[PDB]
Protein backbone atom coordinates (compact mmCIF):
# COMPACT_ATOMS: atom_id res chain seq x y z
CA UNK A 1 0.00 0.00 0.00
CA UNK A 2 1.05 4.01 0.25
CA UNK A 3 0.83 2.67 3.62
CA UNK A 4 4.08 0.90 3.57
CA UNK A 5 6.28 3.82 1.59
CA UNK A 6 4.47 6.21 4.47
CA UNK A 7 5.23 4.37 7.15
CA UNK A 8 9.23 3.70 6.46
CA UNK A 9 9.24 6.94 5.76
CA UNK A 10 8.33 8.20 9.19
CA UNK A 11 9.96 5.25 10.86
CA UNK A 12 12.91 6.35 8.96
CA UNK A 13 12.39 10.76 10.43
CA UNK A 14 12.65 8.84 13.74
CA UNK A 15 15.73 6.67 12.82
CA UNK A 16 17.32 9.90 10.89
CA UNK A 17 16.23 11.52 14.39
CA UNK A 18 19.15 9.06 15.53
CA UNK A 19 21.82 10.29 13.53
CA UNK A 20 23.10 14.10 13.07
CA UNK A 21 24.93 15.73 10.13
CA UNK A 22 21.46 14.84 8.22
CA UNK A 23 19.49 17.28 9.37
CA UNK A 24 17.78 18.30 5.90
CA UNK A 25 17.04 14.40 4.82
CA UNK A 26 14.25 14.46 6.38
CA UNK A 27 12.67 17.41 5.23
CA UNK A 28 13.42 16.04 1.84
CA UNK A 29 11.16 13.08 2.83
CA UNK A 30 8.41 15.62 3.93
CA UNK A 31 8.32 17.11 0.77
CA UNK A 32 8.11 13.30 -0.58
CA UNK A 33 5.16 12.91 1.61
CA UNK A 34 3.63 16.33 0.73
CA UNK A 35 3.30 15.88 -3.00
CA UNK A 36 2.46 11.78 -2.38
CA UNK A 37 -0.45 13.32 -0.46
CA UNK A 38 -1.43 16.46 -2.88
CA UNK A 39 -1.49 13.59 -5.99
CA UNK A 40 -4.06 11.63 -4.01
CA UNK A 41 -6.30 14.45 -3.54
CA UNK A 42 -5.43 15.28 -7.05
CA UNK A 43 -7.03 12.36 -8.01
CA UNK A 44 -9.79 12.70 -6.03
CA UNK A 45 -10.55 16.38 -7.19
CA UNK A 46 -11.08 14.98 -10.69
CA UNK A 47 -13.41 15.91 -13.41
CA UNK A 48 -13.86 12.68 -15.53
CA UNK A 49 -12.65 13.57 -18.95
CA UNK A 50 -15.07 12.86 -20.94
CA UNK A 51 -18.06 15.38 -21.34
CA UNK A 52 -21.54 14.50 -19.65
CA UNK A 53 -24.31 13.35 -22.82
CA UNK A 54 -26.58 10.75 -21.31
CA UNK A 55 -28.20 13.63 -19.39
CA UNK A 56 -26.36 16.73 -20.09
CA UNK B 1 11.65 15.31 -3.22
CA UNK B 2 14.93 12.91 -3.63
CA UNK B 3 16.32 12.25 -0.27
CA UNK B 4 19.85 13.27 0.73
CA UNK B 5 22.45 10.73 0.80
CA UNK B 6 24.15 11.34 4.75
CA UNK B 7 22.26 8.76 6.63
CA UNK B 8 24.15 6.00 4.41
CA UNK B 9 27.81 7.45 4.85
CA UNK B 10 29.72 7.07 8.31
CA UNK B 11 32.85 7.40 8.44
CA UNK B 12 33.66 9.73 11.07
CA UNK B 13 32.22 8.76 14.02
CA UNK B 14 35.21 6.30 14.76
CA UNK B 15 37.04 9.64 15.90
CA UNK B 16 33.63 11.51 17.04
CA UNK B 17 33.32 10.04 19.95
CA UNK B 18 35.82 10.00 23.60
CA UNK B 19 35.59 5.47 23.72
CA UNK B 20 37.34 5.34 20.23
CA UNK B 21 40.52 6.62 22.16
CA UNK B 22 39.87 4.36 24.83
CA UNK B 23 38.91 1.60 22.09
CA UNK B 24 42.17 1.90 20.86
CA UNK B 25 44.16 1.61 24.05
CA UNK B 26 42.35 -1.41 25.26
CA UNK B 27 42.66 -3.68 22.15
CA UNK B 28 46.63 -3.35 22.56
CA UNK B 29 46.15 -3.08 26.84
CA UNK B 30 43.78 -6.06 26.60
CA UNK B 31 44.52 -8.53 23.82
CA UNK B 32 48.02 -8.50 25.09
CA UNK B 33 46.92 -8.47 28.93
CA UNK B 34 47.57 -11.41 31.08
CA UNK B 35 45.56 -13.12 33.39
CA UNK B 36 47.77 -11.67 36.29
CA UNK B 37 50.96 -9.89 37.00
CA UNK B 38 54.78 -11.34 36.99
CA UNK B 39 55.65 -10.82 40.67
CA UNK B 40 55.66 -9.05 44.09
CA UNK B 41 59.75 -9.36 44.58
CA UNK B 42 61.10 -12.94 44.76
CA UNK B 43 65.05 -12.54 44.11
CA UNK B 44 67.66 -12.46 47.24
CA UNK B 45 68.95 -16.20 47.10
CA UNK B 46 71.37 -17.73 49.19
CA UNK B 47 68.96 -18.93 51.54
CA UNK B 48 67.90 -15.22 51.94
CA UNK B 49 65.42 -15.37 49.57
CA UNK B 50 63.45 -17.38 52.04
CA UNK B 51 64.60 -14.13 54.27
CA UNK B 52 62.69 -11.73 52.00
CA UNK B 53 60.27 -14.17 51.48
CA UNK B 54 59.40 -14.07 54.85
CA UNK B 55 59.24 -10.67 55.90
CA UNK B 56 59.80 -8.29 52.65
CA UNK B 57 56.95 -9.82 50.85
CA UNK B 58 53.47 -8.29 50.83
CA UNK B 59 52.37 -10.86 53.05
CA UNK B 60 53.20 -9.04 55.83
CA UNK B 61 55.34 -6.02 56.81
CA UNK B 62 55.99 -7.31 60.81
CA UNK B 63 58.63 -6.20 63.09
CA UNK B 64 60.76 -9.51 62.54
CA UNK B 65 63.14 -8.31 59.55
CA UNK B 66 63.67 -5.24 61.90
CA UNK B 67 64.86 -7.48 64.82
CA UNK B 68 67.27 -9.26 63.05
CA UNK B 69 68.55 -6.90 60.93
CA UNK B 70 69.40 -5.08 64.31
CA UNK B 71 70.80 -7.66 65.67
CA UNK B 72 73.53 -8.02 63.00
CA UNK B 73 75.24 -4.97 63.84
CA UNK B 74 74.90 -5.94 67.70
CA UNK B 75 76.90 -8.89 66.57
CA UNK B 76 79.34 -6.90 64.58
CA UNK B 77 80.24 -4.58 67.42
CA UNK B 78 79.39 -6.45 70.66
CA UNK B 79 82.58 -9.00 69.24
CA UNK B 80 84.45 -6.12 68.15
CA UNK B 81 83.79 -4.93 72.16
CA UNK B 82 86.02 -8.05 73.20
CA UNK B 83 88.44 -7.02 70.31
CA UNK B 84 88.84 -3.38 72.07
CA UNK B 85 88.80 -4.88 74.96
Amino acid sequence: AKSAANKLDWAKVISSLRITGSTATQLSSFKKRNDEARRQLLELQSQPTEVDFSHY
Amino acid sequence: VSTLIPPKVVSSKNIGSAPNAKRIANVVHFYKSLPQGPAPAIKANTRLARYKAKYFDGDNASGKPLWHFALGIIAFGYSMEYYFH
